[PDB]
């Protein structure tokens, strides 16, 4: 579900993003926010309480 | 709760009688015969997104329209305090449960054929007895009042309070994300319709900022950028589902509440609402809510028919006498596409695109309902659409100002 | 029960003297075959053959009940597609896996 | 009693023995699923454009207040879950062949 | 009384509450009864011509 | 052979199907009058090219889908491609078809060319002919159909 992020590379995510280079030098980058979750919301809510 | 109304039956359009057969009193949808919490139950069951119309019913609003017509032959005891019988067909009981031929024993008085009557339940003591079981009555006469003070597009009534939105509605809301617009006037249709409610009440007051949101997603003032609480309705491309409108929640910015209270009446001044969805939608789940809670204050009679000039309990030019604003569907697309661009979703050639699309689409409902219109003449004696001019689909109205109380209700 | 005194030999007589048959073997009979196929029933929903109203009846009676049954947790949720019909040879295809 | 069912109702509201936090977090819970809701009846239409409008279909459903198909999912979901793919197989790319 | 507000206060509104400041015990909420559809569908072929 | 193809056992033309009760004479193959709804009349309907059908809820009676992608009432006139009926037999044999014996429709089954067949009957005693053409229905197929009676 979530392995790679823990088995592979550093944990400290920020916000995932795949990228290829071509040959010309130029980069194309795709951002992939995510969308509004809601456990996060209730959760920060929790901490708060 | 509520435990009186008002209200008023259709206007002949100089033909002598109403405008229905017994046939159509026969093809109901709902139980046998009877016309109450029946304007539903031809779409209870569905399949696909096409729009359910047939040859003597060739219209989205036709099987209400008729309903509409056939009511107002039978309402006398609102109005005289008296059952009564024409052409041979009465109620079953005091309580109104269904229509059937009159019996061979008691037969009650024929009815007087008039038009555009007014009613009061004051004037048939039973209701108030029997009001646990007669309550849809309260609804679907409200209902049909509402249709019958227009002769262009049904009336309802729309507000937002200086309050934000109080958190008890919040969670009564969250039930309803990602349903379609006509599935919620489905519901709220059935809501009001069962048993009596107080018009205090948290599902009331719930429709109540539902009808104000898609008004204001309508107009495109509300949006994924601009949310009412995190809510707002989505849209599909015109070009093809262009009513599979839904509800969304979201978190992202929240539109300020209004300055002071904002009421007014609406209504659309074009033909096209005949045989669109949507306009059906928005103006049964307003009016439902108006039926619980009754008619908030009265309406200005200086847009409306003659008919409707000066109607006892329902329309004024007093003081407190809300207006009521119009619009056409086209240009408050146009609008709607702008705000759009406005607030960034799209780019100026998609508005184009999008302008473009929408009017090829409003036209063939133009085109259908122009030639549905001569296959049912009027005078041939029963009513299944509304009659029109040709003009009528190029009125603006007050579509301007429409967008305008949309930008004052959300800020 | 109530009384049923028999009524009078010659009455009845009389009566029983005049009966014709009800129904006669005559080879013109414009004869009409049913309207609809009383050999099978379809559920209106599923479309799934029957050989008895009683079977198919019961079928609706499952298949298709919308109750909202159970004040309890439901012990099961389903899958979206149950299943499927060709019209074209009315064969009916079953999701590898509703539950 | 509220969009009754025949016998039941669709929803409640009640005041209970309850603690504010349970329920911010059940309420949320009940928004997170309404959020994955879909409507039924677009699936007809889903299901002829995925078919390239080689097969029509018809798929008849009740529409009762209370409905819940958890169905749906934003591009930004489908997004994300690819790039998730990528991460997974980072280890071992030759674990995509099965594919 | 200040975990019970929802209980002993007349001017209570209906599910209001100060959750990050204190928790209260007895509050009014909403029990709901979902449905759960399946499908059941027919496919139609297109002609040859 | 374009000229004498009925001596082949092969007709030519579209095929009607309407309720027709009649106690004299009757001759299918050479009718005298002319046939009834010819293509493209007034409420003519031609079916669409799935051959799908739509029902309704809580009495309305189910709906057919014509060319225009339209949802159009059973009852009247109806114009069927043959292919059509080759991949819908089955919907036109549980909701079509009772409706023609009940006289309240009409059909035309629209097919260039065919092979045709005949049974005799004695003219004296009674005959009903749905049996026949249900037996005809039952044995069409999407790969090919059985010649005509």
């Amino acid at each position: 579900l979530l392995d790679g992020l823990a088995l592979y590379g550093d944990p400290r995510i920020a916000d995932l993003s795949a990228a290829y280079l071509q040959y010309g030098g130029n980069v194309v980058r795709e951002h992939v926010p995510p969308g509004p979750s809601h456990i996060h919301r209730t959760l920060q809510q929790v901490e708060s309480t | 709760a509520q435990r009186q109304f008002f209200g008023l039956t259709y206007n002949f359009y100089g033909q002598p009688a109403p405008l229905f057969d017994l046939n159509d009193l026969q093809e109901l949808a709902g139980c046998y015969a009877r016309p109450w919490t029946s304007r539903f139950s031809h779409l209870a069951i569905s399949t696909g997104s096409l729009p359910v119309w047939s040859a003597r019913y060739p219209s989205v609003a036709s099987r209400n329209i008729i309903v509409n017509t056939l009511l107002g032959a039978h309402l006398n005891p609102f109005a005289g305090g008296q059952v009564t019988s024409h052409q041979g067909i009465t109620w079953r009981d005091p309580v109104l449960s269904s229509l059937a031929p009159v019996p061979a024993i008691q037969p009650p008085p024929v009815w007087a054929v008039a038009e555009n009557v007014p009613l009061d339940s004051n004037n048939y003591p039973t209701y108030v007895l029997n009001l646990s079981s007669m309550w849809p009555i309260n609804q679907d006469v409200h209902i049909m009042t509402m249709w019958a003070l227009s002769d262009q597009g049904p009336i309802y009534h729309l507000e937002v309070p200086v309050d934000p939105m109080p958190a008890a509605t919040t969670a009564a809301l969250m039930a309803y994300i990602g349903v379609p617009i006509a599935h919620l006037a489905q519901t709220a249709y059935r809501f009001a319709g069962q048993l009596p409610q107080s018009p205090d009440s948290t599902m009331v007051s719930t429709i109540r900022w539902l009808s104000a949101i898609w008004f204001g997603s309508l107009t495109g003032r509300l949006n994924r950028s601009r949310t009412c609480n995190g809510f707002y309705f989505e849209f599909a491309k015109p070009a093809l589902n262009p009513d599979q409108a839904v509800l969304k929640w979201n978190d992202g910015a929240r539109a300020a509440p209004p300055a002071a209270a904002q009421s007014s009446y609406m209504r659309c001044i074009s033909p096209h609402w005949q045989h669109q969805i949507v306009e059906v939608a928005g103006a049964l789940m307003s009016q439902s809510v108006t039926a619980v809670t009754g008619l908030p204050a009265l309406i200005d009679e200086a847009t409306l028919p003659a008919w409707s000039q000066g109607v006892a309990n329902l329309t004024g030019n007093g003081q407190g006498v809300v207006p009521c604003l119009d619009y056409n569907p086209v240009p408050m697309a146009a609008a709607r596409h702008l705000q759009w661009r406005q607030d960034g979703l799209i780019t100026a050639a998609q508005e184009a695109q999008l302008n473009n699309d929408y009017t090829a689409y409003a036209l063939t409902i133009e085109r259908h309902l122009t030639a549905m219109l001569v296959a049912n003449p009027i005078a041939a004696g029963r009513m299944p659409i509304q009659p029109f001019n040709a003009a009528d689909f190029g009125q603006a109205g007050q579509t301007a100002a429409a967008v305008a109380l949309a930008q004052a209700m959300f800020v | 029960d109530i009384i049923t005194r028999p009524t009078s030999d010659s009455i009845a007589a009389v009566a029983n003297a005049t009966k014709p048959a009800a129904v006669v073997s005559d080879p013109q009979s414009m004869k009409v075959t049913p309207i609809v196929n009383p050999s099978s029933y379809v559920c209106n929903v599923c479309n799934a053959r029957f050989s008895t109203m009683s079977a198919l009846s019961e079928h609706l009676r499952s298949d298709h009940r919308d109750d909202a049954s159970t004040l309890l947790a439901t012990p099961m949720i389903n899958n979206a597609i149950r299943s499927f019909l060709t019209a074209w040879d009315g064969i009916r295809i079953l999701s590898p896996d509703v539950s | 009693a509220n969009l009754i069912g025949g016998e039941v109702s669709a929803m409640v509201e009640c005041m209970e023995l309850c603690d504010a936090l349970t329920l911010h977090i059940r309420e949320t819970y009940v928004m997170l699923l309404r959020s994955m809701h879909q409507d039924p009846t677009q699936i007809v239409q889903i299901v002829n454009e995925c078919a390239n409008n080689l097969l029509n279909s018809t798929i008849p459903i009740s529409l009762r207040p209370t409905i819940l198909c958890p169905w749906f999912a934003s591009s930004e979901d489908l997004r994300l879950q690819q790039v998730m793919h990528l991460v997974n197989i980072s280890s071992n790319t030759a674990a995509a062949l099965p594919l | 009384p200040l975990r019970w507000p929802g209980l002993v206060d007349p001017n209570y509104r209906v599910g209001t509450n100060d959750l990050p400041n204190r928790i209260t015990l007895y509050n009014s909420l909403y029990r709901y009864n979902f449905t759960y559809p399946t499908l059941d569908g027919i496919m139609y072929v297109r002609s040859a011509t | 052979f374009m000229a004498e193809m009925n001596l082949f056992n092969v007709a030519r033309g579209n095929l009607y199907l309407v309720q027709t009760a009649t106690n004299g004479n009757w001759s299918p193959m050479a009718p005298v009058a002319a046939p009834p709804f010819v293509r493209g009349g007034p409420n003519v309907r031609v079916v669409g090219r799935f051959g799908t059908i739509v029902p309704r809820p809580d009495g309305l009676e189910p709906q057919l889908i014509d060319d225009g992608n339209v949802p159009r009432d059973i009852a009247g006139d109806w114009v069927y491609p043959s292919d059509v009926l080759q991949v819908s037999v089955a919907v036109f044999c549980d909701y079509v078809w009772p409706m023609v014996k009940a006289g309240r429709t009409r059909v035309l089954v629209e097919l260039g060319h065919y092979v045709y067949t005949l049974h005799y009957y004695d003219p004296q005693i009674s005959l009903d002919e749905a049996p026949i053409l249900e037996e005809w229905l039952s044995k069409i197929n999407p790969a090919g159909i059985p010649p005509v009676p």
